[PDB]
RNA sequence: UAUACGUUAAGUGGAAAAGGAUGUGGAGUUGCUUAGACAACCAGGAUGUUGGCUUAGAAGCAGCCACCAUUUAAAGAGUGC
RNA sequence: UUGGCACCUCGAUGUCGGCUCAUCGCAUCCUGGGGCUGUAGUCGGUCCCAAGGGUUGGGCUGUUCGCCCAUUAAAGCGGUA
């Protein structure tokens, strides 16, 4: 939580810093206009009453020492520079937000965790080098239609189950929302009873346990996106409003 | 070496095969006007090529006009040539020949007529 | 003076305004004249030549579109290859090769259809297109 | 900055650079190489300077094959010190070179490019050199 | 001038010559103008 | 103030390097070359095309990739400004 | 310069700084003459030739050096036990 909170405040710093160097488009448009009007212009002038290609009339300042060519090129240069810095800040934003979402899913998992997956999560983070110092993957209980629904509170074990423990046409059931675990039955194609029973297991281990308005997303594993870690997108999906449940979900 | 030998050989070949040919300068004109001439003679089916004076002479004897810049136009023609000349007027139309009969400037003009 | 201008779009100022502001002629009346002649596929980047005598006697000539334009319309693509001969990403048909050939026969030097085709094939090599 | 991982003796005599080389007198890994015309000690900083120089000139070019390795260490006492009181501490690492010895090679690249790169490297090196190619 | 012992041509139009026993470089570009010393 | 043969011309001789250079002497290899070379002078030095990508713009020449075909005697999808 | 070695000097070669007195080199601070310039001008930068002459007075500190004030065309770097 310290790291996630830190990253959130980090991007807050970056965002409120970003609001003070955003003069790119002005310089772009100025360079455009100057290159368009590079024949009416003296070298030594301060200003330029110029029309935009809505036919306003803009007065662009100049360097009275420079040529219009030099001046317009300087505007293009500043556009280039602001463009570069904004690209940098946006990349840092993307990094920080990826990390924050990673840790948010991680905290969801840790909330809906078992020790067997916590032992894996520790090694996952030591691998991520936030920390320092083999087939058991999934955990299941009873389900509707006398079925078995497997899950993993660990991101790594969840991915292992989603990839190596089922096919493409099988169904994955998870949150239709921000953060929750990932779980499914082996070739999850059972009845609507099991479809609604999986929603209870989803809402139990979620970002908001005991939340009585949590929608679960059920989608074919064939559209499970294996794109940080556990940044899994989904398609071929439907969604159903559901709620948490008791240990009868077992 | 033998390459130049082959070259003069085929030049004499196409020479003796033709029975109308014209000998002109290519100087003081751009590649655009040149290729204009080339295209109108392509559709005229009148061949036109560019050779060196020395090897050209060797092919002929295998005369005075053969010096200086010299391109050649075979019709196995003079009309299109003189038309281009009246158009542009930076040329020499120095010589011609027909059936091996050396044609004068006025004579190639008359064939153009 | 050459200008690469879409047909129906005349007086999108910033490229073209300078193109004649040195000449000092009426930019916009000329532009709408250009549209009037080029009542064509808007976006078809026509090569238009312009020649102004010193007294402002301007006369302009529209011409066939570029090879890259015709080939990108053929393949329905936006861009040629960023690294042709390392990543070919486009393809069109020999029939279309014939078509663009027969189109721009009037302008080229090559009296031969097939030689004009070879020219377009070199263009296709340059822009990352294969032929089928 | 090359280094021998492990060594018996961190301190050696310096030695004597008499005569010509034993081996490595002709390019055989690559095509266009460089050889020496003198004898001298050469350092890891020198060789890496030359290496990065040619690779910057070439920018993707083929293969290099350095033909040496600075096995020898060299000592240097600290500053402003009298003589004696043991041998000085090691400082760096050195390769010893005889004349007739090939230092750098090149393959995958044309002759002019190779000659220019090796020129650039020679100017980073102390000694007199010659451009060479495979027979 | 650019006095220096490493005298070379820079561009193709730079032309080395010798003068009073000294080596010099000529070019229309005066920044390419050199001499040994 | 020898003889013969050559070398150097810097006072080298009579102080020293990396490196640089149409310095000269001696050989040796090799390309082109009176079917006419090198230099110079005259002329041309083009078309798809502004090659495409990137770029606000990159039009032979910021940069990435490619570098083909046509007129062709030849003109590079380009050597330098 | 800091130093290394111990070659003259321990039957004595007085050692920092300052004063007076100058003198030499030039890798020139100014003055003189030029090239290049990212030298418009004025001012400059850098490099080349030039050692003829000139190259300040004070506060603090024993000081050298250095900082500071105010000037100057400039307030040179060093050798001479």
């Amino acid at each position: 939580v310290n790291e996630r909170k830190k990253n959130a405040n980090k991007i807050k710093k970056l965002e409120k810093t970003l609001e003070y160097s955003e003069n790119a488009k002005e310089f772009q448009l100025y360079g455009e206009l100057l290159t368009a009007n590079l024949y009416m212009l003296k070298k030594g002038d301060k200003q330029a009453e110029v029309i935009n290609y809505e036919s306003p009339t803009i007065t662009i300042p100049l360097n009275p020492n420079k040529t219009p060519s030099e001046n317009a090129q300087a505007y293009f240069t500043k556009y280039q520079k602001a463009k570069n810095s904004v690209a940098v800040v946006e990349e840092q934003i993307r990094l920080a937000q990826e990390e924050i979402e990673y840790f948010d899913q991680l905290i969801q998992q840790l909330s809906s965790a078992s020790p067997r997956d916590i032992s894996e999560i520790r090694e996952e983070l030591v691998e991520g080098k936030y920390l320092r110092p083999h087939n058991p993957v999934l955990e299941t209980y009873e389900s509707t239609s006398g079925l078995t629904i497997l899950v993993g509170k660990n991101n790594r074990q969840n991915e292992y189950l989603t990839t190596r423990v089922a096919a493409r046409d099988d169904i994955w059931l998870h949150t239709k929302d921000i953060p929750g675990s990932h779980v499914v039955i082996r070739s999850s194609e059972p009845d609507e009873q099991t479809i609604m029973e999986a929603a209870t297991i989803a809402a139990y281990f979620s970002k908001a346990k005991d939340s009585s308005s949590v929608p679960v997303d059920y989608t074919k594993i064939r559209h499970v996106k294996k794109p940080k870690p556990g940044f899994v997108t989904y398609d071929s999906q439907h969604t159903v409003f559901v709620t948490p449940d008791a240990d009868t979900v077992i | 070496i033998e390459t130049k030998k082959v070259v003069v050989e085929e030049i004499a070949s196409k020479l003796k095969e033709s029975k109308s040919t014209i000998i002109v300068d290519y100087r003081g004109l751009n590649v655009s006007e040149v290729t204009e001439l080339r295209k109108q003679l392509r559709e005229a089916n009148v061949e036109f090529k560019v050779y060196k004076n020395t090897m050209t002479r060797r092919a002929v004897e295998q005369n005075d006009f053969l010096t200086g810049p010299n391109a050649i136009a075979f019709s196995t023609p003079a009309k299109v040539l003189n038309d281009f000349a009246k158009n542009h007027e930076a040329l020499e139309i120095k010589a011609g020949v027909i059936e091996g009969k050396v044609s004068t400037v006025e004579e190639v003009k008359a064939l153009a007529e | 003076v050459k200008l690469q201008i879409p047909a129906g779009k005349a007086n999108p100022a910033p490229p073209v305004g300078p193109a004649l502001g040195q000449a000092g002629v009426n930019i916009m009346g000329f532009c709408k004249e250009f549209n009037a002649r080029t009542a064509d596929q808007a976006g078809l980047i026509i090569p238009v030549e312009i020649s102004v005598y010193e007294d402002r006697s301007f006369t302009f000539i529209t011409k066939t579109p570029p090879a890259a334009v015709l080939l990108k319309k053929a393949a329905g693509i936006e861009s040629g290859s960023g690294e042709p001969n390392r990543n070919k990403v486009a393809t069109v048909k020999r029939d279309k090769v014939r078509e663009i050939a027969e189109t721009k026969m009037p302008d080229l030097n090559a009296a031969d259809v097939e030689a004009a085709m070879r020219m377009v094939e070199g263009t296709a090599r340059s822009m990352g297109i294969v032929i089928e | 900055m090359l280094l021998p991982k492990r060594v018996k003796y961190r301190r050696e005599h310096r030695g004597k650079m008499r005569g010509r080389a034993k081996g490595g007198t002709e390019v055989h890994f690559g095509e266009f190489g460089i050889q020496a015309l003198e004898a001298s000690w050469i350092t890891n900083r020198q060789i890496e300077a030359a290496r990065i120089a040619m690779t910057r000139y070439m920018k993707r070019g083929g293969k290099v094959w350095i033909k040496i390795f600075p096995s020898k260490p060299y000592t240097a006492k600290p500053l402003e010190v009298r003589m004696g009181s043991g041998k000085g501490a090691p400082e760096g690492w050195v390769a010893v070179v005889k004349p007739g010895k090939v230092l750098f090679e090149i393959s995958g690249v044309s002759e002019e490019v190779a000659r220019e790169a090796l020129r650039l490297a020679s100017h980073k090196l102390p000694i007199k050199t010659k451009f060479v190619k495979r027979e | 001038m650019k006095v220096r012992p490493s005298v070379k041509p820079i561009c193709e139009k730079c032309k080395v010559i010798r003068r009073k026993g000294k080596v010099m470089v000529i070019c229309e570009n005066p920044k390419h103008k050199q001499k040994q010393g």
